[PDB]
């Protein structure tokens, strides 16, 4: 369990974690306000 | 002496303490980073277990539990296969109607506007077209409903776990003694006759029982889904014996010697079914049979444990002549304590074994409806290619990499080896000299034809129409090929292919399948070109491998290592003299040979092969035999096959495969990217490094490990591979789009 | 000691210590030697004896239905061919009380209680007589030999007080065993090639001898 | 604590890991994967049982009791898998919010007191109070504890604990099988209770 | 079909193959082959009841090889006559 959770935030497994949780962050937005060229609120 | 079954119990336990610990392996990398240098070491020794540590035992542990890993990685890919196909593919559509519907086996998400790459590929579904030719081996198999499919996806997935466990237990459960692995002579005899031979029979067996029945039906016109269950045919026999009616009988003739009474469905046909395009399948069973029978004949040949057999080392040392010494005489040695002894003799060939593939699948179709489909026939021609060339070119690394750590004459002396050693120079000299005149004769002819037609001279030039330069030798071949069957083979009715001439056109579906193939003047120079790069790219290889120890130059080049970037400027300048960079300049040479070999396959086949036929068999190929007389000069190269050819890729926007034209694009950049590395030093990116380090610590936000640049070899690594994923990703862009769009 | 086709490495550790130890290991797969998982000699005799008594069951009760029924008031459609009771449904299936498939289930909890208990005493022996079990522990304590647990279940009617009628009445158990193994073996490949289950294939071969091996080499089904 | 090397096991014959001695409620050595290794890990994951099977409890009750009550004709509870949507006094989302505030404070202040025992103890508003609990995940008090049933010798406490911790399991399971026979199949727990009695041989999991 | 030309024809082979290992002859289990010319004596390790050594694996590799032999003999004769 501690060394899971060591290895589990070794660089290339915590970044690929990031970019995957960054990705389907991004993936969501454009989903849900598509084809969005300005910033329209204000 | 005897073969039995050595293990050793739990000997290391699976934990997680060496996961928190980068790089267990090396003491040093084991202690910690002090600069991201470092890190990239820690990658490049991942998987060489002889540096890690010197006993043979363990490295060969290590090598058996990898083996069981990338097995199960492949079954993990077969599985993706399988469920793809049997979910996300329009397989039974296609199945219903081949010819008609383009196979696909994948669907992408509708998120940033991407769905156009849904393309509409026929049979009520939109997807992207593969070229990968699994519904061909499907329908061959006898596969037509998508249970099966899934079932198989299931299976496989199951067996890929296994596999995984398979590795981990053998590692750290019961993990094989040396005297096992050394085991070479029941090793040889298992594979042949356990793997092979009853590899064989078990999918000749398949083939009498699924494959010939459901094919038959199949191409008898019987929709798929009112085709009766694979499972019947076994139950009730009638099923069978009304196809064919000598299963009958049932046996008794197999036993009775009464073997004529199988020619119903054990043929020796030869040429391709007209129907369908691709080889009889009664004569691909018959193939497996005698298959089956020879191999596990011959894995009857080593001495194991009851004295009849054969003792390797016996065979090895009774051959020797007066030319040789006592030649043979200490390798079986050689070849049982060294890994890379044998991994460059199995990656050489492979490779050799790849490009056979390559050749052979596109000469007669193997598989129904494959002859037609001119994308997946492309598509498994080039990539056959490049696997056979990358594995050779890794066999000249791994011989090099043996020759300098593992040769040792004082101890395991081999006098053969001795020789070539003691040659070498004269080896290289007249190789050298060949691979000059090839260069001079094959590329200066295409500069002499390119002058003269630049000069309004095409009568001096080197054509079928000027000076020809007629493969008398192919020819002669192929026309004693074409009168093989009934004369020289008399128990076959059609020639092994139809490449070889006798006319008898094959069309499927309005499409030419496979017709004579002509040789003239133009393949005459395309294969001397072809001679011409094999040979430089042998030279390099060779010379790697054989001045990998000493030189003239530098005597003592073994005590640097395989790898390593130089030996100072001195003497001159000593940059790149390591067995390794000698496989990294193999590689582009192997890249250059390749990319001519697939050219040469496309334009040949558009200009003469492929084409449609029509009403009163005139036939119309994609292009109209232009090869002949524009492939003799490198303007029609650049103009009638990269230029002409060019305009399915780019204008591929806006469509279904504007991917392809993405990645042509893309290739191109990471092509050009590579020239960053191939073309510069280390020294000035260091130099550089100091003074970005700089501007960091001036925010206190330098980073604790130190940024070096990277390493001599790892920038001639990092060049080489971006050179050749540019420029093999653009070629394969370029070709798929080019078939898919004209195809 | 008869020994029958043994070899010289065999020989050398197939000593006599275990019952029915005719030497005959021509393949050697129970090297010490070389010991392994599931490789190790006396897992291999356990297996052995495992496997002989799971025969000997499998043996005398594949073969009872379709007896007795040709002989009592037994029903027509309850006996069956040791293949027709739905264990290949593809040859034949039966309507019991339950589904074939809960049937299954059901089957594995028990089996499966049994098979753990029994594996859990052959790895740390005498470990299943401390835990509770709505008592019956003190009978589940076991004997040091796992294939031979003895005890009040195993063993009620106390037969082999002395060790020399344990010895001859294990010698008969492995024959027996290996007997009713090959004999079961014969019923899977009879039942194959013939089709016709093997109680009814002795009635008809005890005919006449007309019904020989090569006969049925033509391969109906 | 009374470390009982010799307790009921999971499983009979093997010996249970290091970090679980029996001193917590309904301890049985079952941790295959080992998740519960390192002390602090193993403390926040009792909390984590213990709320689990409390809730778990709850909703077992409040998704069986009413249907065994609606399936007799004495009241008329719609179907819990589709409970959530007839529409009430108000809009579920409105309903969410409100009850997601004061759920939040309660879960505020029972995390407070995991990550810092005995801090929380007495009333904000009122102190003179204070809840008479002492353990972690054992709040008591005059609220939680109004018949001070448990708070008798740590003995009785303890196997008292293991009786909650054990119906709270069972409580889980059972509520997590409800899910997956409604998504399964497409009635009620008690409409499959009562079909499987009808034909306990036929009616279970291989009726599709 | 039993006496048939094919089956005399695979009997008398794998007879007489299988007389030629269990004499000389031959290279058996127990006989080394040197060339071809001569044969030199050995011991496979698995223990013979028969007198001349003739073990079981030898007996089932002299009659395979028989086979193998008979039935090319006996699919030649039958293909030209
Ligand atoms: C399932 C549990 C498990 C655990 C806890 C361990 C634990 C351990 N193993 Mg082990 N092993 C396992 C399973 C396991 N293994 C299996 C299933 C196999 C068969 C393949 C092996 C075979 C094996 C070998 C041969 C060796 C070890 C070694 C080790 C030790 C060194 C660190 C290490 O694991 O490497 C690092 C951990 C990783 C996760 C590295 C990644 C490896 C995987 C296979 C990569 C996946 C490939 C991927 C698909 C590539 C495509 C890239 C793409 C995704 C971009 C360590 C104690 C080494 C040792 O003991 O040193 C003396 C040793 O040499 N293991
Ligand atoms: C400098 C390079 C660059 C720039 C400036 C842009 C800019 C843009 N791209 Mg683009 N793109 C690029 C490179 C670039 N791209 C490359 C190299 C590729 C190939 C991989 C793509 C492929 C691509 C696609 C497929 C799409 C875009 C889209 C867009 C637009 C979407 C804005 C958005 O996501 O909503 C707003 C996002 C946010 C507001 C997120 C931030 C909010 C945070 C999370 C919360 C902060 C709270 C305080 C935007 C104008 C999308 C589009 O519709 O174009 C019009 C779209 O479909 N790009
Ligand atoms: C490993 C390959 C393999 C396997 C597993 C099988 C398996 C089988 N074959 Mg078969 N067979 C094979 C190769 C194989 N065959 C080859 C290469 C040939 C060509 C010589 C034949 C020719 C053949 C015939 C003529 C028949 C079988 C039959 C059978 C089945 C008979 C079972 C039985 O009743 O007893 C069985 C499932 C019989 C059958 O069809 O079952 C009803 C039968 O009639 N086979
Ligand atoms: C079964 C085939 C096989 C096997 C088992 C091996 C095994 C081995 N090789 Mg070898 N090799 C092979 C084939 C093989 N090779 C072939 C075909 C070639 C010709 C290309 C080479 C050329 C070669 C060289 C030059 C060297 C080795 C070396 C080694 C040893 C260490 C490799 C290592 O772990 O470094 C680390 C491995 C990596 C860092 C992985 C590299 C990742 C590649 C470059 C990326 C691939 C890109 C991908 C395909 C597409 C892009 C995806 C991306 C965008 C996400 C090891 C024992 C090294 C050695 O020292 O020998 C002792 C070494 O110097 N090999
Ligand atoms: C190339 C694949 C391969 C190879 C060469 C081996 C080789 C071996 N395995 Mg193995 N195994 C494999 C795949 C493989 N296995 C897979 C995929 C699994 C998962 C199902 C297993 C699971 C496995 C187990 C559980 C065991 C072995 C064992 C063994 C050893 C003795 C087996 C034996 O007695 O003969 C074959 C015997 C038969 C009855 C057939 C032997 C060295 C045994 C061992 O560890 O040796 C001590 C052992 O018990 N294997
Ligand atoms: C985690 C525990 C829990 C939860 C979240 C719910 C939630 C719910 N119950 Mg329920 N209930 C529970 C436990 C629970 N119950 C228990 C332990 C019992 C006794 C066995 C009941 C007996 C019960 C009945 C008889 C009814 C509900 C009903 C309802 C629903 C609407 C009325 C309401 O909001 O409750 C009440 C809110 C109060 C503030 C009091 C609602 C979704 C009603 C329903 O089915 O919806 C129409 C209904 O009639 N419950
Ligand atoms: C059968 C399940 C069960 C059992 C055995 C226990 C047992 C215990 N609980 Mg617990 N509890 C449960 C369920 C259970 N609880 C559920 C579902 C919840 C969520 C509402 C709680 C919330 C809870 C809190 C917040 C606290 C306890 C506390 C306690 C302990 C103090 C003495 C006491 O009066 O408790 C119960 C004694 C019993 C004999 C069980 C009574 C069962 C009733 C009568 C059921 C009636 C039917 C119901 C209305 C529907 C004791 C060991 C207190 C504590 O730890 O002391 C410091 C405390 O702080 N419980
Ligand atoms: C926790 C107690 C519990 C109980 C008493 C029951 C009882 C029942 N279940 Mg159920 N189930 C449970 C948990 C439980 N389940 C859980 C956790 C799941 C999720 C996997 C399921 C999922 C499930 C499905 C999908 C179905 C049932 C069905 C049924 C009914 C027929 C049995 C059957 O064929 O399905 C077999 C159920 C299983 C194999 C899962 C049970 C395994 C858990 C761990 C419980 C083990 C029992 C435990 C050791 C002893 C219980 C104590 C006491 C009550 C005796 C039956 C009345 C079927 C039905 O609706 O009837 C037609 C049905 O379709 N269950
Ligand atoms: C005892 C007398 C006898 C007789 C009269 C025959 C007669 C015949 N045999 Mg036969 N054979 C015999 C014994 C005999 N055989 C024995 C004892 C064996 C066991 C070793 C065989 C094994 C055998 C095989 C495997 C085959 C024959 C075949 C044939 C027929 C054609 C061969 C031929 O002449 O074409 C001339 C053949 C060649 C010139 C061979 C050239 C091709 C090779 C492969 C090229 C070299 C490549 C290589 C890798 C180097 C022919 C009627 C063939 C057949 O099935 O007939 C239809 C066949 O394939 N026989
Ligand atoms: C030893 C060795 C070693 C050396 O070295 C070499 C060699 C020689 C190779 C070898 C060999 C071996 C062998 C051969 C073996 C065999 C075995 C078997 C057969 C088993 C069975 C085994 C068998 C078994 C268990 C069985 C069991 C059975 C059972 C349970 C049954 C059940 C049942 C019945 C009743 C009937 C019904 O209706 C159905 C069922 C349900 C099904
Ligand atoms: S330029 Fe680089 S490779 Fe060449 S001698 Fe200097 S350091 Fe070595
Ligand atoms: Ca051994």
């Amino acid at each position: 369990m501690r060394d899971l959770k060591t290895y589990l935030s070794v660089a290339p497994v915590a970044s690929t974690l990031w970019f995957a949780a960054l990705a389907g962050l991004l993936i969501e937005i454009n989903r849900f306000f598509p084809d969005a060229l300005t910033f329209p609120f204000f | 002496p005897e073969v039995k079954i050595l293990v050793d119990r739990d000997p290391i336990k699976t934990s997680f303490e060496q996961w928190a610990k980068p790089g267990h392996f090396s003491r040093t990398i084991a202690k910690g980073p002090d600069t991201t240098t470092w890190i990239w070491n820690l990658h490049a020794d991942a998987h060489d277990f002889d540096s890690h540590t010197s006993d043979l035992e363990e490295i060969s542990r290590k090598v058996f539990s990898a083996h069981f890993g990338q097995l199960s990685i492949i079954f993990l890919w077969l599985s993706g296969m399988y469920f793809h196909g049997a979910r996300f593919s329009n397989y039974e559509a296609w199945l219903n109607d081949p010819t008609h519907i383009r196979p696909s086996a994948q669907v992408v998400w509708p998120i940033v506007g991407q769905e156009i790459l849904n393309g509409d590929v026929g049979g009520g579904f939109r997807g992207i077209q593969i070229t990968s030719g699994f519904f061909q081996i499907w329908r061959a198999s006898g596969i037509t409903s998508e249970l099966q499919l899934y079932c198989t996806a299931i299976g496989a997935l199951v067996f890929a776990a296994l596999m995984l466990f398979a590795g981990w237990f053998h590692y750290h459960k019961a993990a094989p003694k040396l005297v096992w692995f050394q085991d070479v002579e029941s090793m040889l005899n298992h594979h042949l006759a356990g793997l092979l031979g009853l590899g064989s029979l078990s999918w000749a067996g398949h083939q009498v029982h699924v494959s010939l029945p459901i094919n038959q039906f199949l191409n008898a016109g019987v929709d798929p889904k009112e085709i009766p269950l694979p499972h019947e045919f076994i139950l009730n026999r009638d099923l069978l014996a009304q196809l064919y009616p000598s299963f009958a009988e049932g046996a008794t003739p197999f036993f009775t010697l009464n073997w004529s009474k199988y020619a119903d469905f054990l043929t020796f046909r030869g040429g391709l079914d007209p129907l369908t395009g691709g080889l009889w399948l009664t004569d691909i069973a018959h193939h497996h049979l005698a298959i089956a029978i020879l191999f596990l004949i011959a894995g009857h040949m080593y001495r194991t444990n009851w004295g009849i057999g054969h003792g390797i080392k016996d065979i090895l040392e009774a051959h020797k002549g007066p030319f040789t010494g006592q030649g043979h005489k200490g390798l079986y040695e050689i070849l049982t304590t060294s890994w890379h002894a044998q991994l460059s003799i199995n990656l050489a060939m492979l490779g050799s074994l790849t490009i056979i593939v390559a050749h052979h699948m596109y000469a007669m179709p193997p598989y129904p409806y494959l002859a037609t489909d001119y994308g997946t026939q492309l598509s498994l021609f080039t990539h056959h290619m490049w696997i056979g060339g990358f594995l050779i070119v890794g066999a000249a690394a791994h011989a090099a990499i043996f020759m300098v750590r593992d040769y040792d004459p004082t101890t395991r002396y081999n006098d053969l080896l001795d020789r070539v050693l003691r040659h070498r120079d004269a080896i290289i000299s007249h190789l050298n000299w060949v691979c000059i005149f090839l260069g001079f004769h094959s590329f200066g002819l295409y500069i002499h034809n390119d002058t003269m037609s630049a000069l309004g001279r095409p009568q001096d030039m080197f054509s079928d129409t000027a000076i020809q330069l007629q493969p008398v030798f192919a020819q002669w071949i192929q026309n004693t090929h074409a009168l093989a069957p009934g004369t020289t083979a008399p128990g076959a009715t059609t020639s092994t292919s139809l490449t070889w001439g006798g006319g008898d056109l094959v069309s499927v579906g309005g499409k030419v399948a496979l017709l004579p193939i002509p040789l003239g003047t133009a393949d005459f120079l395309v294969h001397h070109i072809h001679a011409f790069t094999i040979h430089v790219t042998v030279l390099i290889l060779l010379k790697g491998v054989l001045f990998a120890r000493s030189s003239r130059l530098i005597p003592d080049k073994a005590n640097l290592g395989f790898r390593f970037p130089c030996d100072g400027p001195g003497r001159g300048g000593t940059c790149q003299v390591s067995a390794w960079d000698h496989v990294f300049l193999g590689l582009f040479w192997m890249y250059n040979a390749i990319s001519v070999v697939i050219f040469h396959f496309s334009w040949k086949m558009q200009s003469d092969v492929w084409g449609s036929i029509n009403d009163q068999g005139v036939v119309t190929h994609i292009t109209g035999g232009n090869f002949a007389q524009s492939s003799i000069t490198i303007n029609g190269w650049l103009r009638d096959f990269l230029w002409a050819q060019a305009s399915q890729v780019i204008q591929s926007y806006g469509s279904s495969l504007s991917a392809y034209g993405l990645f042509f694009l893309g290739a191109h950049f990471v092509w050009a990217f590579s020239l960053m590395f191939l073309f510069s030093g280390r020294g000035y990116w260091q130099e550089l490094i100091e003074s970005i380090v700089w501007a960091h610590n001036k925010l206190k936000v330098a980073p604790a490990t130190q940024p070096r640049a990277l390493s001599i070899v790892q920038g001639r690594a990092v060049g080489v591979t971006h050179y050749l994923l540019g420029g093999i990703a653009t070629t394969w862009a370029f070709f798929l789009a080019r078939i898919i769009a004209v195809g | 000691r008869p020994l029958w086709f043994a070899s010289k490495q065999s020989l050398s550790y197939l000593d006599g210590s275990l019952p029915g130890d005719y030497g005959f290991d021509p393949l050697g797969l129970s090297d010490p030697e070389g010991t392994g998982g599931f490789i190790e000699p006396r897992w291999l005799a356990y297996g052995e004896v495992i496997n002989g008594r799971f025969a000997m069951l499998g043996a005398v009760g594949a073969i009872a239905p379709e007896y007795l029924g040709k002989v009592g008031l037994i029903p027509q459609e309850t006996a069956l061919a040791w293949f027709q009771t739905g264990v290949i449904p593809p040859a034949g299936t039966y309507n019991y009380w339950a589904d074939n498939y809960t049937l299954f289930v059901l089957e594995m909890a028990l089996m499966g209680f049994a098979e753990h208990r029994r594996f859990q005493d052959w790895a740390k022996p005498g470990s299943m007589g401390k835990q509770y079990f709505l008592g019956l522990e003190k009978g589940f304590g076991g004997s040091g030999n796992p294939a031979y647990p003895g005890g009040p279940f195993f063993n009620p009617l106390g037969f082999g007080k002395d060790e020399k009628s344990l010895k001859e009445l294990k010698l008969k158990e492995v024959k027996n065993g290996r007997l009713a193994m090959l004999a079961i073996l014969g019923y899977f490949i009879q039942g194959l090639v013939t089709g016709v289950g093997p109680y009814q294939n002795l009635l008809d071969h005890v005919a006449d001898p007309v019904n020989n091996n090569v006969l049925t080499s033509l391969k109906f089904h | 604590t009374v470390a009982e090397p010799d307790r009921p096991l999971w499983f009979p014959g093997s010996t249970p890991p290091p970090w679980l001695d029996g001193s917590l409620p309904g301890d049985f050595g079952f941790d295959p994967l080992g998740l519960g290794s390192d002390p602090e890990s193993l403390r926040w994951n009792v909390q984590a049982e213990l709320v689990h099977s409390r809730w778990a409890m709850l909703g077992a009750a409040g998704i069986f009791i009413p249907e065994f009550l609606t399936k007799l004709g004495i009241l008329n509870t719609p179907s819990w898998y589709t409970a959530g949507e007839q529409e009430y006094f108000t809009d579920t989302t409105t309903l969410f919010i409100v009850e997601l505030v004061f759920i939040g404070w309660a879960e505020g202040r029972r995390w407070a007191d995991i990550l810092n025992p005995g801090c929380v103890n007495t009333d904000p508003i009122f102190p003179n109070n204070k809840l008479t609990g002492t353990d972690v995940g054992y709040p008591g008090g005059l609220w939680f504890d109004p018949l001070g049933w448990g708070s008798a010798s740590p003995q009785k406490l303890k196997e008292l604990r293991t009786k909650e911790i054990k119906n709270g399991r069972l409580a889980m399971l059972a509520v997590m099988g409800a899910w997956f026979q409604h998504i399964y199949t497409g009635t009620g727990p008690i409409d499959n209770l009562f079909a499987h009695l009808a034909d306990p041989g036929h009616a279970t999991i291989f009726a599709a | 079909f039993i006496g048939s030309p094919t089956n005399l024809i695979m009997v008398t082979s794998t007879s007489l193959m299988l007389f030629a290992g269990r004499f000389g002859l031959a290279p058996s289990a127990n006989r080394k082959a040197t060339a071809g010319l001569k044969l030199e004596a050995r011991d496979s390790g698995l223990q013979t009841g028969d007198p001349a050594g003739f073990t079981l694996a030898d007996t089932l590799a002299c009659g395979v090889v028989g086979h193998i032999i008979g039935v090319g003999v006996v699919l030649g004769l039958k293909n030209i006559g």
